[PDB]
This record gives structure tokens, sequence and C-alpha cells, in this order.
């Protein structure tokens, strides 16, 4: 549990990642709790977190794309 | 997180079904004569959890069924039931039932009775902090010598892999493949917002004409769409912000990199002594770096050190054992499996280990086998393996009876 544990699950097991989980996540404030960590971290665990961040980043992107498509085809929809 | 219970059927020498009485969360020791089913039991668990067993040529797979007397054994399974009371596994259950079943064609994992992929189970275990970059969650006599009789060069390659270097280079490279796949989405996004922005522009003008004098829906909805485009914008800004602070991560990692590798190195060294100085009291030992090219060992059992090759029999083994124990302190795990590790050392040291496990097992679970009574002192539950008409049986025994089968 904690701030980064949401990123941990992202890089090993994104089953526990809701849409709202992805949305809720502040990537910037997370790479910050990676770069200045509570206790300097093994090069292994840094590499994992790195992936998790990019996972969430990717899903955010995926969702936004989905939504911009729906929104656009909603518009020319309403032209007739 | 610990192994609450193990259940085996049809695996190597355990032909009939075996519901092994639930483990202590501390140290459970397993005794039995040679060729009664000890190593076979650890294999059943390595079968469910170890990386080296995830990929099995079918010849390898069939090796694991039970060839014996009765009807032709046709499938095996090993269900490991973890206690998850500290939610270390990312599953909202207090127990988790991992089980692998096996057959001529089938090789299938089940997670709380639901099919999962080997790659799932790998991810699941990695997530609980079981790194495949770490070969020492299970320790056999094999891996003690492989360590003891190892070149200082290969001993480097080991630590680099444990420290990170491989998993880092592997994720680091894995991440970029994502981000370049993302760009195509990001641009496909930015495009849409421009297309949408034009239809808003268009509506603006049609909605001006009619006011100053193309379905009514669009006109009706024009406010909502406008509101909606600024909703998406703020999300797009989140990405363009986020993208920046990932590059700022990737660089800090390529720089704290070597600091972090040697960060790891120093810590194992530090643990190396502490463990050895504790097992052999009055002794002292440290690690050393050659040319970077390799990592060697210099040990003093009282300071008149000697190289790794320049050591004895049950001395090379014990030294290499400490090295492992140190690597463990420097990346611990909820439980460990030890298949006869005390064998190669004399009873004065045999106790010195057993003594250390007493301390260790207040904070992790150990499942271990032995022939020597030293580590029976270190145990909390006692299992007897018994071969009998070509098939093994496991049973809870009392520590009195345990000093029997030794
Ligand atoms: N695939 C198998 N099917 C049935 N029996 C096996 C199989 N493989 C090994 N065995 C036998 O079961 C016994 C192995 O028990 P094992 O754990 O390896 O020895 P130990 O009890 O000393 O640790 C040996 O008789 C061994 O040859
Ligand atoms: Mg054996």
């Amino acid at each position: 549990r904690g701030p980064l544990a949401k990123i941990w699950l992202a890089a090993h097991w994104d089953k526990k990642l809701t849409k709202a989980h992805v949305f809720e996540c502040n990537l910037e404030s997370s790479v910050e709790s990676i770069i200045s960590p509570k206790v300097k971290m093994a090069l292994r665990t840094s590499g994992h977190l790195l992936l998790g961040v990019v996972r969430i980043y990717h899903r955010k992107a995926k969702y936004l794309l989905a939504d911009c498509n729906e929104a656009f085809i909603k518009i020319k929809m309403a032209f007739r | 997180m610990y192994i609450k219970q193990v259940i085996i059927q049809g695996f190597r020498s355990y032909r009939d079904q075996t519901i092994v009485d639930p483990f202590s969360s501390k140290h459970n020791v397993i005794v039995g004569r040679n060729g009664s089913g000890k190593s076979n039991f650890f294999y059943a668990i390595q079968f469910v959890l170890s990386d080296e067993f995830s990929h099995l040529r079918p010849e390898q797979r069939l090796a694991l069924l039970h060839e014996g007397t009765g009807p032709r054994v046709i499938s095996a399974f090993v269900e490991i039931i973890f206690d998850n009371s500290d939610n270390r596994l990312p599953i909202d259950k207090e127990e988790v039932s991992l089980r692998r079943v096996i057959g001529a064609k089938k090789d299938q994992y089940f997670l709380d009775k639901k099919m999962v992929t080997k790659n799932d189970v790998m991810n699941l275990l990695e997530s609980a902090g079981f790194s495949r970059s770490n070969p020492y969650y299970i320790v056999k006599q094999g891996k003690i010598n492989q360590m003891a009789t190892a070149p200082d060069s290969q001993r480097l390659k080991l630590l680099r892999e444990v420290a990170g270097t491989r998993v880092y280079d592997e994720r680091k490279e894995e991440s970029i493949s994502l981000m370049k796949e993302t760009e195509g989405k990001r641009e496909k996004i930015n495009e849409l917002l421009k297309y949408i922005e034009e239809r808003l522009h268009t509506l603006e003008e049609e909605k001006e004409e009619l006011a100053g004098s193309v379905n009514k829906k669009a006109l009706d909805q024009f406010v909502n769409f406008s509101e909606q485009k600024e909703k998406l914008i703020k999300r797009q800004e989140e990405l363009d912000r986020g993208y920046k602070s990932i590059m700022e991560l990737m660089n800090v990692l390529e720089l704290r990199k070597y600091e972090a590798i040697q960060l790891t190195f120093k810590q194992v060294s530090k643990n190396f002594s502490e463990v050895f100085q504790k097992l052999v009291p009055g002794g002292k030992a440290t690690l050393v770096m050659k040319k970077f090219t390799g990592v060697g060992i210099r040990v003093s059992f009282t300071g008149e050190m000697r190289e790794m090759q320049q050591l004895s029999g049950g001395q090379k083994s014990l030294v290499a054992l400490a090295l492992i124990f140190a690597i463990q302190k420097c990346d611990p795990a909820p439980f460990y499996l030890f298949d006869e590790i005390d064998q190669a050392l004399d009873a004065q040291h045999r106790k010195a280990v057993s003594d250390m496990i007493m301390e260790l097992a207040v904070h992790a679970q150990f499942i271990t086998t032995t022939f020597r009574p030293e580590l029976l002192e270190s145990a909390d539950k006692f299992y007897g393996v018994k071969f009998r008409n070509k098939v093994s049986h496991i049973d809870v025994i009392t520590a009195e009876m345990a000093k029997d089968f030794v």
C-alpha cells in the first residue's frame, strides 16, 4: 500500500487497474516520488516502476483516444 | 504471505493424493530416509513457483508424472495455497489457491480455480516480490557448490543481474516500445481535436447566420460539444505534461544507474561479513573486485585470509552459503525452501546455521529437509516422508520421532 504501490501493480498486474485508477493517477507527482524516494532504491525496482508509469501513461492515452473518437463521430452524427 | 498448505497428486513419487498438513508460518522441517520423497516434494513446489519449471518440453513434462505399479498415471497437479493475510499478493482474499495441473497435452495453471497463463503466474509472483533475477528463494546443494566453485567473473555477472542491470535494461527497453506506440495515438488524438475544433467553428458560423436572419441537433448541442472539447483538452494536457516527466525519469535512471549498481554491491559485502562473522564467531571475511571484471572472496576464520580457491572442503561450501544468506538479507522474501543445505559442513557449523535460522524464521517461513539433527533444533513443525510400495507419504510427526530418522 501507498503512493507508488499503484505504479507497482501497473508494471506487474494491471488487473487491479480500473479506468478510474488510470484516470486518478498523477504521473508527474509519481515520477517525483520515484526520483526523490524515501530510501534509495535498487536499480531493479527503479526499472519496474519506470515501466508501471509508462503503462498508466499508455492507458491514459488509449482511453483519451477512444473518447476523442466517440466525441468526433458524435458530432458529424448530429449534423444530420 | 506464506505457504499455508500444499496438495500433490500424481507428481513423481506421490501417486495418490497428498494433503500435506498445513505448514507452520515459521520453520517446518521434513525428515525421511534417502529416496523417500524429500527432493521430490520440493520439486512439486518448485513445479508451481519456480521460473526454471515454467517452460517444459513435453519430455520434461512427462518426467513429472508417476511411473509405478498401478494403473498408468495420467495427470498430476500441485495446488499451493498461500495465506495472503497481509495482502502481499494483489488479490483480495485471505487465502490464494495457485495450482498447476499437468498431462500428456495439458499444462494449465489455476488461480482461485480460474484459468490463468504461465505469464500471469510469473507476473503475479514477480508482483509479490519474487524476482526471477534471484535464484536463491530455493536453495539446493547444487546451487551451493555452483556458487563455491565459481569464477570471480561469473560471480560478477550474478550480482549485476541481481542488482538490476538485466531487468533494468529489460524494462527500460520495454518501456520505449510503449512510448513509440503511444505517439501514434497522441497524434491521432491531436488530429481529432483539430477536426472537432473545425466543426465547432462551422457551427459557430451557422449559429450566427440564423441569429442574424446542418441539423438542429448539432445547433441544439453546440454548447455541450464546446464544453466537451475543453474536457478532452485538459486530458491531452495531462499527457503532454506526463510525457515530459517520463523523459525526466528515464534520464535520472540512466544516471543513478551505476550509483545504484555499486549501491547494491556495497550492501551485499556489508551483509556478507555480518553473516559470516556471526556463524563463525571470531572469523572475518569480505568481498573484493578484480580488474570491472570479477568479484572474489577473502576469508579469515580468526587476519590471515586466503583466496576462494585456496580453501578447504566444508569450508568453501559454508563460505558460499554465507554469500547466499547475505544476498538474501539484501532482498528478502516471505518464505524459503532449503533442500539439504547443511550436508557439506561439519556439525559445529551445522549448528551455527541452525542457530541463525531460529532468528530468521521469526520473520519468514522456511521449509527445509535434512539428515543431521542440528537443524531440528531450529524447527517448529516436523514432517516425516515415508516410501512404501513405490509411493511416498508425508505425515506430521513429533520432534522426538524426528530425532529418529536422522
Ligand atoms: N517420475 C517419478 N515417478 C515415480 N517415482 C519417481 C519419479 N522420479 C523419481 N522417483 C522416485 O522416487 C524417489 C525419489 O525420491 P527423492 O525425493 O528424489 O529422494 P530423497 O527422498 O532422498 O530426497 C526415488 O525412488 C526416485 O527414483
Ligand atoms: Mg533428495
